[PDB]
């Protein structure tokens, strides 16, 4: 449908198509695909895991029974012991930190299980299992529709404006549609994004830059946002690729030197971006939601496929415009439909659960992205 | 013999058995098939229109009879097999909305044979 | 001065491109799946190599 395709081209250009992953459908439902792993380091092979089980959990009472040449693992990372009694000289009570110290002081050594070809082939050793699984799910294509191209005396007005009006009105209608769609995307993204939480929520409470807290510069938020990106790096094999925030949350609040107003409009920045941050990421802005929040997360691809995302979008065409003369009024109806969903496997142990849930059911997917986080922000209204 | 036993195969001493399709037409009206796995003893009458959307039941053979091949070195034996991905469905009449509800078909148990 | 030394070539094998019921899903996603999967698998390999370094 070339006329709808032309409207598609002229309408999807108006939404934040890159803050979600984009896939497409041709079905009444969209088959979506995505990638997930539940714990990141070294090999994921059975041989690896078994050797790890067979050496030690590095408990506090056992860390000193280790000597030169021994292996140990902690938090699934295998380390070799350099010289005797590693940690003998480390008073640190938090074993994880003691380990970090031991690595630096060369008491232990990050250990690689890489080996000769012969070792592997001779023993008929096991092999790395997959880190990530590839999931598939489907959701219904959902829609919205408008009766907004009002005509009658309006036709007369449009005739007066007849030099532009035919196309102008369809483009305008498409624009308001795009606006609600963009907002719909944001609602889903907002919902799925995990609540960023550190020590009882972002330093033991949601960041608060209110008058009674820290009406500073907005620096403390910029710092927190940058940390949100760190969180993404910690939990997933990706760096943040986008950020969206309200004006009061960051689009304006961080404009104290840690936000750039699109100095350049064509390099590493979409046409729909409000700007970008000093810590990168094209920056988007919602402007609608009562939340006044910040979202940090990642969209990523393998070749042409946007397989990674918290939310996936899959439009379905064969942007329909219909002209109907109710009585005296040949108004223009506009219909747009698409699938939009979160990866349901983030709320499932396996397919038996995935098969009874819906990635489009945002009452379940709420807070379960893992490819995005949200910062609640209290502000100096 | 309107319901056919494929009598020519019998005549020729089992030149085939063709035991996979509808036998023929009872009353000259109903194409009749054999449930080769019937559990008790029964019949079901059903309707099918010329339109694929007028069957009351749907079978959509995505990926049919795709072969598998391989070999297992433990005894170096061949691996061969088949897979399908067909899917089914019915006129919704609202599986939970299927049981005992689909007007296109009526099932009767038969005794005394 | 220029030094020389010889170090054994070590290796790491993955058996991760699972296909079977998975093949069927990959076939469903056959539009991209053949090469997609190899690139995905290559990506995990690259990750482990990079981490080793």
């Amino acid at each position: 449908r070339p006329n709808l395709v032309a409207l598609t081209r002229a309408t999807t250009k108006l939404i934040y198509s890159d803050i979600v992953a984009t896939q497409r459908t041709n079905q009444p439902v969209a088959a979506f695909y995505g990638i997930k792993y539940l714990n990141g380091a070294t090999y994921a092979g059975e041989a690896g895991y078994v050797d790890r089980e067979q050496i030690t959990e590095l408990t506090e009472e056992s860390k000193l029974t280790l000597n030169k040449g021994d292996l140990f693992k902690y938090n699934n990372i295998v380390y070799k012991v350099l010289e005797d009694t590693p940690f003998a000289t480390i008073e640190e009570s938090d074993l994880e930190l003691a380990l970090q110290i031991a690595i630096v002081l060369l008491k232990v050594r990050l250990f690689s299980d890489a080996a000769s070809t012969s070792k592997f082939e001779s023993s008929d050793s096991e092999i790395a299992d997959a880190r990530f699984q590839i999931n598939k799910w489907q959701t219904a294509v959902k829609s919205r529709k408008l009766k907004t191209g009002i005509t009658v005396e309006l036709a007369q007005d449009l005739e007066a404006n007849g030099f532009d009006a035919p196309n102008f009105l369809e483009d305008l209608l498409a624009t308001e549609m795009a606006d609600e769609i963009n907002k719909d995307i944001l609602q889903s993204l907002i919902t799925v994004s995990k609540r960023y939480k550190v020590t009882g929520i972002t330093d033991s409470g949601f960041i608060d830059l209110s008058y009674a807290s820290a009406p500073e510069a907005g620096r403390s938020l910029y710092r927190m946002v940058c940390e949100m990106v760190s969180h993404i790096q910690k939990e997933s094999t990706y760096t943040a690729t986008f950020c969206v925030a309200s004006a009061r949350a960051a689009a304006i609040l961080a404009a104290s030197g840690w936000l750039k107003h699109k100095p350049e409009d064509d390099k590493y920045l979409s046409q729909n971006a409000y700007g970008f941050l000093a810590n990168g990421l094209p920056l988007y802005c919602d402007t609608n939601s009562p939340l006044d929040y910040v979202i940090v997360g990642v969209v990523e691809n393998i070749g042409e496929k946007e397989i990674v995302g918290s939310i996936f979008y899959a439009p379905y065409t064969e942007f329909k415009v219909v002209v109907d003369p109710e009585s005296l009024q040949p108004s223009i109806g506009l219909l747009v439909r698409y699938a939009l969903s979160a990866n349901p496997y983030t709320v499932a142990k396996d397919e038996k659960e995935a098969r009874i849930i819906d990635g489009g059911d945002m009452d379940k997917m709420a807070g379960r992205s893992d490819l995005s986080v949200l910062l609640g922000v209290k502000l100096p209204k | 013999g309107i319901s056919y036993a494929a009598q020519g195969l019998a005549t020729g001493f089992s030149t085939d058995t063709t035991k996979s399709v509808f036998a023929g037409v009872l009353g000259g009206k109903y194409r009749v098939y054999i449930d080769q796995y019937a559990k008790q003893d029964y019949f079901t009458v059903g309707y099918k229109g010329p339109n694929e959307m007028d069957a009351g039941i749907y079978y959509a053979p995505y990926v049919a009879l795709t072969p598998l091949r391989g070999s297992d070195p433990k005894n170096f034996q061949p691996v061969m097999g088949f897979k399908t991905r067909y899917g089914i469905g019915i006129n919704p009449f609202a599986i939970l909305n299927s049981l005992g509800k689909n007007a296109y078909f009526r099932r009767v148990y038969v005794k005394g044979i």
